[PDB]
């Protein structure tokens, strides 16, 4: 049993590593939606700021 | 916490497996490996409850 119970281990310590990848990736590509965001709200005042 | 919690629970079944194979040699039924690989691993995985 030693065989089969290491064996999932490896996949299951690679399963959750692959998690974090997977999440750090949607919080890395989340942060760009946050920082394109701001741009946005700035930019219409260039916008506002010029029409006025 | 997972690989910590997960890595004592390897320490104990691989403990607990260890006491097996040493009353193996008292009872002299079968081979295998020898308990100190057995309390080897033991001690890796509870190491790697500390790195976790």
């Amino acid at each position: 049993t030693q065989g089969y119970q290491d064996g999932f281990e490896k996949q299951y310590v690679a399963y959750m590593e692959q998690n974090d990848r997977l999440h750090d990736i949607a919080v890395s590509d989340n942060n760009a939606s946050y920082s394109q965001a701001m741009w946005i709200l700035v930019g219409v005042m260039i916008v506002v700021l010029a029409v006025i | 916490l997972n690989g910590s919690w997960v890595a004592l629970l390897q320490t104990r079944n691989t403990l607990n497996r260890a006491g097996i194979r040493y009353m193996m040699d008292q009872n002299n039924i079968g081979s295998g490996s020898t308990v100190a690989e057995l309390m080897e691993s033991a001690s890796i995985s509870l190491k790697q409850a500390e790195k976790n």
